[PDB]
């Protein structure tokens, strides 16, 4: 359990 | 060497961030490191530190980190790394872009290193659409570098940069025998077999490259083959929450090619499955998102014996399929055979600094 | 009247095919014929018709209805029925399951019937490759159920019914003599007959029904007998595509009665084969598929002289065999008999409302 | 002057 919890197109 | 860095910054620009590559080969026994640099200048918000994190989750609902929408998300691995103050010198083997990444920049420069365990899941999405019960899903690699005190703290979009890298994966082609497969039809009334063969150059393909099916026909019946038919069909296992078995065509020849009763026929035919047709209309397993030309149909994910399958989220696998239309003149049956194949990802390169920057962001 | 109808839905549940058993007793003469009842609704693809087909045929190398697979298949019969527009029929009459069905489904309820030819070989499955090569094969009786413009363009796994029927033998008892058979031995330096003879009930063969093997022995030497092993072994032949011979056995008793000697013994031992006890023995013989309660070693093929023995595919015997065991001083013996037996499947009891619908997917 | 259809597909499961 090591810490839990883009693409740009317009 | 014009050196291609893809810089990405800060909504409003005090944190940027910068990778080497936007894609990170697995070549089966060990993954590319994410070596990479932050560049920030202790001014804001929380004048303790800065964090960078690697996250790969299978997300179902959208295909993005959201609140809204997002019905099942499987964790499967999660990095945390303090990249402002240099957390304790026991991972400072840095890389050779690293430090001309924190040469060519300021004091503020200060790297990253994620470590990719094989096995993982290389990236992938698959849209349905009409045909089908469900929405987007898929398995993404986030790059996250964030500024806080804390890092308990609620991350801000303000602070954040967020970056979708993607894991591609890569075999290596192995030789030896070459896949074939056959089967032999008698139709009513005769005992005449009428025998199809079929066999491809190689077993592991790469994106964009053509395959080639021998094709072997004996027709001792008295019936004429009225066309062939070779095709590729991609094979995507939903394994997680909503299974599903999805199946398209991604290649299609059927040629007006006959064989005549009591004849041979034989024909090497090539063709080559691509996406860039319609792109892909749904149900298609792609390694990125629809909306860049970066991204390739989805890779074959890699089986192993022992294998935990379902923690892989979409199992896709491809096969050429050779169909045989028969009659006669003046109600008809079709005799086929199919060829599994590999469809992996070709590797980039085996072919005072000049680095120069290219907006991270896919095409 | 209590009466079972087994029925089974396409899996977008909107084709329902009925049937008023699984299993269809061929009395040498004539089949009992396949009667059933297609329920549809025309509001999917209200064009389209419903089509039902019988399909005969051996098939060879990982018997299923899958493609990845398939190495020789040989058609033995087809019959194409149009069964929701009740086209101009053959015009032989409706059976009382059929209305007793229409009056109770519907009038988007129709008929349809096959008629299974007399001489064709009953439902068999094999799986061998003890060390050496050969693979899963059998003849299977498939009825599907389909809706489609027309018989020419493919079925999808949406509308289409996929039934296996079995077809079983029955043959009635024969009159005339039991199954007998003798033999003398006479061992090195004694000149004294060794006399073994053993008989049967000619018509001995329902599925369950024991064998009861009388044994007698007049032993003039002065060897004893220390046991005595009687054993029911199948063969079969496969003798279409690649041609193979098995044996396998399929009940045992080894008595430890012993005939002195210069004496004279008898009894009878009484044996049952049974499937259960031979489950994966390589899997050899069946009438069914492993997996399903149903199955039962297969019967024995009728033949006549002249009748076409390759079209069968796998030819299926049963002998029973006895033999004396003797190691008399200080190679020990054998002196055996075998006698053969037909085994054939049982003969089925004879001689609103209750009527009471089951899947028709086996046990 | 021709023979008889040529099905494909599978039914019934086996988990």
């Amino acid at each position: 359990d090591d810490g839990v919890s883009d693409c740009l197109d317009q | 060497k014009g050196t291609r860095v893809f810089k990405k910054a800060s909504p409003n620009g005090k944190l940027t961030v910068y990778l080497g590559k936007r894609d990170f080969v697995d070549h089966i026994d060990l993954v590319d490191p994410v070596d990479g640099v932050v560049l920030v200048d202790p001014e804001y918000l929380k004048e303790r530190r800065v964090y960078v994190t690697l996250t790969v989750a299978f997300r179902y609902g959208r295909e993005d980190l959201d609140v809204l929408g997002l019905t099942f998300r499987k964790d499967l691995f999660v990095a945390n790394v303090q990249s402002f103050p240099p957390a304790p010198e026991d991972k400072k083997p840095l890389t050779r872009l690293q430090e001309r990444l924190i040469k060519k920049l300021g004091e503020h420069a200060y790297p990253f290193t994620f470590e990719i365990p094989p096995n993982l899941p290389s990236s992938v999405t698959l849209q349905p659409g009409p045909e089908d019960t469900g929405k987007a899903l898929g398995v993404d690699y986030e790059v996250k570098a964030f500024v806080a005190e804390n890092l308990e703290e609620k991350i801000h979009k303000r602070n954040s940069v967020r970056l979708v890298i993607r894991k591609v994966q890569y075999a290596p082609e192995r030789p030896g025998p070459q896949p074939t497969a056959e089967t032999t039809r008698q139709f009513l009334m005769s005992d005449k077999p009428l025998h199809l063969e079929a066999s491809l150059d190689k077993e592991i393909y790469y994106h964009g490259e053509p395959i080639s099916v021998n094709v072997h026909v004996t027709n001792n019946t008295n019936k004429t083959v009225k066309k062939i038919k070779i095709s590729v069909r991609q094979y995507a296992d939903i394994v997680l929450f909503n299974t599903a078995q999805y199946k398209v065509p991604v290649a299609m020849e059927e040629a007006d090619d006959t064989v005549a009763p009591s004849s041979t026929f034989s024909k090497v035919y090539t063709l080559t499955p691509f996406l860039a047709n319609n792109r892909e209309k749904r149900g298609l397993a792609l390694d990125g998102k629809l909306k860049h030309e970066d991204t390739n149909l989805a890779s074959s994910t890699l089986l192993r014996e022992g294998a935990n399958r379902e923690i892989l989220g979409i199992i896709v696998s491809y096969k050429v399929k050779v169909k045989l239309v028969v009659s006669r003149g003046g109600a008809s049956s079709d005799v086929a055979v199919e060829l599994p194949f590999t469809l992996m990802h070709p590797k980039p390169k085996e072919e005072d600094d000049d680095i120069v920057f290219e907006d991270f962001a896919r095409q």
